[PDB]
């Protein structure tokens, strides 16, 4: 039974351990993930949550009729 | 002495030659804050999967 059928118990703990560490992996990146969305929310300087303002592109450099602007 | 100017003569644009300097700073505008860095590097893949609370693809 434990020839044909059964796994052997280091192959078991083996597997357990990669499974371990993966979701400790998945939980810590989880974690960093909160903590970097909050913080960067908070400060608002990062490549997400950019509410886009008015392209300066559009703005004419040419001179103007009445020079006081 | 004097000629009268033509039509056009008095519409285009002409040079000036003038001893004042460049003011740098005309609209008295301080300095212009400071951008936001971009995005570098490789586009690297999927750290283990979505993480979707049991998706690991």
């Amino acid at each position: 039974i434990a020839r044909t059928f059964f796994d052997a118990p280091e192959k078991n703990y083996e597997r357990t351990m990669a499974i371990l560490q993966i979701e400790s992996e998945k939980a810590e990146l989880r974690l960093k993930e909160l903590e970097v969305r909050r913080l960067m929310r908070a400060k608002g300087d990062g490549p997400w949550f950019q509410y886009p303002t008015i392209d300066k592109a559009l703005i004419d450099h040419s001179p103007k009729a009445t020079p006081d602007n | 002495g004097w000629v009268r100017p033509d039509l056009g003569e008095l519409s285009k644009v002409t040079k000036v030659k003038t001893d004042r300097p460049l003011p740098e700073n005309p609209y008295h505008s301080r300095a212009r804050p400071e951008p936001n860095p971009e995005v570098e590097g490789d586009l690297k893949p999927a750290r283990h999967g979505s993480r979707l609370f049991f998706w690991t693809m």
